[PDB]
């Protein structure tokens, strides 16, 4: 730190960063009567004296499993036209080969989304056997990579437009210069650097994918996912084999080995226990099921704010200056590429808070005044860009006494040269 | 229409589903809006009561 | 003694202080640009001018009031520091929990 | 209000409020059995026909203490460079001893 | 009985705790290490630092 120097950059690296969020979990779906009871019917006629427990456990099942549909809708299906990439896959040297979807694959996914499927991976038949079923997705995979598909496409041929109305066709350099804008550089700087840039954004993109190959613990949060329904349907099935205070844990050992009045008992004893393993699973399950629902609110948030539109939130669409982002699908979740732009190759100089010329002050209209040494320019605050103090620049308010460490200077004027030859 | 939920046709208008078997719809190759959702894709409504896979939305190629 | 346990937390307050001491020091240096990247450094009153322009105010206005604008964040400060100490029920969310 | 008339601010007011926000708490972890049970043996025998409870339990509050720290980490460390304050103590005239 | 219910309170309080930590580090983020634009979320008035 000091009192009169700044730094001013000289040059940016493109930089991908990828972002995974859980969306749905697993929908499932219990039978209270076969689990606590099985085939036996006393067992159900004695369950029947507890009341509507299992109403209230079916009853908060479906409403997880039509939550998550809707969390999928919601995170997905923002978009009520599909859009189709142009049969030409040229867009001023700009790559997207890894993230539009690949016709030779039967599953028409794009290799990233390939890539991500493979990564994510008798316990079924035991689970399924005890009156516990899942139930299958409404929309299926293919359906949220077209809807993936879609949004890709739109992003690419029309920029924002198609997210806050018709979609409107845009040449992809012309986009690059309305995103560079959008973080305070002006066009220039793509428009001069264009093979530059693209080569950088294509250097980044193959990068992500071999660090999505080569990491195992990368895609962690929906294998984590899983791993606890899997586990808590796992646990829910154990419970089945405890004797929970009872002689036997076999429902039907009890019924023809002892008399009514005392097989009574011992069924009580397992109807109680069971009930209760059944609402801890209840339980856990909603609480699931919230902490889900408030992560697919993120992820939509995210979708709206950063792939149909430019963000101006810090940290929100990637680390640096946001420029767009990429969705990509993934089993129970979805898959974010933000590329950013971030400041590289800084320079150190010496500043000034305003030109003192004609005893009038001098201000930047949208730049700062940079001096190498010998002589003072505006550059734009975010790239360097040496130019000549003119007026056009500058706009003058007050004399040079009231601000603080004001420095000398000439400022040419532009009609000076004109009315003067 | 009843929907046997996990269960092979050959088990119990008789339409295969991944979702189950379905009984007493017609299966029709247009594709429609979502009405009654069923699972796996397929979606139900009435017209008797047909199953259709439900459609994304309109296509529109931006030039 | 009944088989519960609190187990200590993984970050001690002196290494959060350390956190909170290197954001500031980020935040008074180099403005917002060690947050999107490298730390530049920049004069104070050149990033003050800067967060004028945020909220569209030119940057004459903070260069001709230096003194007073200085004057009142020391002011504000020193009323924060009292406020806190002289009300029981600032802090109330943090003591809930506990 | 009116049809041609208009507001002007023509003077400031620097204000400074607080906000708190509780971000972690206490991590508490127990031991199923002895609380349950303590040193007795048949208490013991007799809680282990209910089975995976006391596992459950466990597994919960393990859960619940990792997920402080992590609230923690994302709370604070945020910066992967531990900057430092100039020697000298003045930037124009704006005073940071209090803070 | 009473285990299981000091677990499922717990359980409650920590995602209470959750999403005010999560408010913490957008809070930290989008006012500390910039200038934001949204109404009152970062104070009362037009918003400078943090
Ligand atoms: C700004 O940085 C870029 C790299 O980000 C520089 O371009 C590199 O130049 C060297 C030598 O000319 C090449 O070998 C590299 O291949 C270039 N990078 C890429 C990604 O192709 C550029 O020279 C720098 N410019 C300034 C003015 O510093
Ligand atoms: C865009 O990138 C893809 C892959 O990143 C390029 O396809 C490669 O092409 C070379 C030569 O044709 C092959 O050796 C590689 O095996 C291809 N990679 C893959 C993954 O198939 C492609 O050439 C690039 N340019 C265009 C215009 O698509
Ligand atoms: C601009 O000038 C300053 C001051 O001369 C440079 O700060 C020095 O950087 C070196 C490199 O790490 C350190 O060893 C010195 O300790 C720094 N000086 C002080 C006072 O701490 C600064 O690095 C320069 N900018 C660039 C981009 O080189
Ligand atoms: C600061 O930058 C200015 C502008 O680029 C430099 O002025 C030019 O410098 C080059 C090389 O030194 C000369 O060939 C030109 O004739 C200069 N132009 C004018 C109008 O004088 C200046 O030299 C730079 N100062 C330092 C210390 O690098
Ligand atoms: C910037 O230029 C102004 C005007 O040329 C300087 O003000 C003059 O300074 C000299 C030397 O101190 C005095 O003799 C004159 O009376 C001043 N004129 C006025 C109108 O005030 C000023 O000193 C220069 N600043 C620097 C830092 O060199
Ligand atoms: C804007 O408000 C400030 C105070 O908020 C005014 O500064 C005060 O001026 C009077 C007389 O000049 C002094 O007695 C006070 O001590 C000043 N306050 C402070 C905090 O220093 C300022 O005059 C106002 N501006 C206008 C144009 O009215
Ligand atoms: C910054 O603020 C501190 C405290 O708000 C000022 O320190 C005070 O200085 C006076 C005069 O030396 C003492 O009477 C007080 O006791 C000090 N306060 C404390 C808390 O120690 C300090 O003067 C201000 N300015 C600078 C440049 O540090
Ligand atoms: C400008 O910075 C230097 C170094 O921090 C400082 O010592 C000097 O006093 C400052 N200028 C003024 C007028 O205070
Ligand atoms: C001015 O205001 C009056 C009442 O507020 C209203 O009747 C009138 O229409 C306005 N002027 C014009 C030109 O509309």
């Amino acid at each position: 730190y000091s009192n009169n120097s700044i730094a001013i950059p000289t040059n940016f690296t493109i930089s991908v960063t990828t972002e995974i969020l859980p969306v749905s979990m697993t929908k499932t779906s219990v039978d209270c009567t076969m689990y606590i009871c099985g085939d036996s019917t006393e067992c159900s006629n004695l369950l029947l004296q507890y009341g509507s427990f299992c109403t209230q456990l079916k009853r908060a099942l479906t409403g997880i499993a039509v939550e998550q549909d809707k969390n999928t809708q919601e995170v997905f299906a923002q978009v009520k036209q599909i859009y189709k990439t142009p049969p030409i896959k040229y867009f001023g040297g700009f790559n997207f080969s890894q993230i539009l979807p690949d016709p030779s694959k039967p599953s028409k996914r794009s290799p990233i989304e390939d890539l991500l499927f493979n990564k994510v991976t008798d316990l079924i038949c035991a689970q399924k056997f005890n009156g516990l079923t899942v139930l299958p997705p409404l929309l299926t995979d293919e359906m949220i990579a077209q809807y993936t598909s879609a949004l890709l496409a739109g992003t690419i041929t029309s920029g924002w437009t198609f997210g806050a109305g018709p979609a409107l066709q845009i040449p992809f350099p012309m986009q690059m210069a309305y995103r560079f804008n959008g973080i305070g550089v002006t066009q220039n700087v793509l428009y001069e650097n264009q093979k530059l840039i693209a080569n950088q954004f294509n250097s980044a993109i193959g990068k992500i994918q071999d660090s999505l190959s080569s990491t195992p613990s990368a895609l962690g949060k929906l294998q984590d996912v899983v791993n606890h329904n899997a586990q808590a349907l796992n646990t829910l099935v154990k419970q089945l084999s405890s004797k929970f205070g009872a002689i036997s844990s076999v429902l039907n050992d009890i019924l023809s080995r002892l008399d009514p009045p005392e097989a009574e008992v011992q069924i009580d004893r397992l109807i109680t226990g069971r009930l209760q393993s059944l609402q801890t699973y209840v339980t856990q399950q909603l609480i699931r099921a919230a902490e889900i629902r408030a992560s697919a609110n993120l992820a939509a948030t995210k979708m709206s704010e950063c792939v149909l539109g430019q963000s101006k939130r810090v940290d929100f669409c990637g680390k640096g200056y946001h420029l767009m982002s990429f969705p990509q699908s993934a089993p129970h979740g979805v898959v974010f590429l933000h590329v950013t732009y971030v400041p590289a190759q800084e320079k150190n100089f010496t500043t000034a808070p305003a030109i003192c010329h004609d005893g009038k002050a001098h201000f930047p209209r949208e730049g700062v005044f940079v001096s190498n040494g010998t002589h003072w320019f505006v550059t734009q605050r975010n790239f360097y860009e040496p130019q000549i103090i003119t007026t056009d620049n500058t706009f003058v308010s007050g004399n040079c006494d009231v601000v603080i460490g004001i420095v000398n200077n000439t400022v040419y004027d532009p009609l000076q040269p004109e009315l003067d030859s | 229409a009843v929907l046997y939920q996990g269960v092979n046709c050959t088990e119990v208008n008789v339409f295969q589903t991944r979702a189950g078997c379905l009984i007493g719809a017609e299966y029709v190759n247009n594709s429609y809006e979502c009405d009654i959702p069923i699972g796996a894709g397929i979606c139900a409504s009435y017209q008797s009561i047909i199953a259709y896979t439900m459609s994304l939305g309109a296509e529109n190629s931006v030039a």
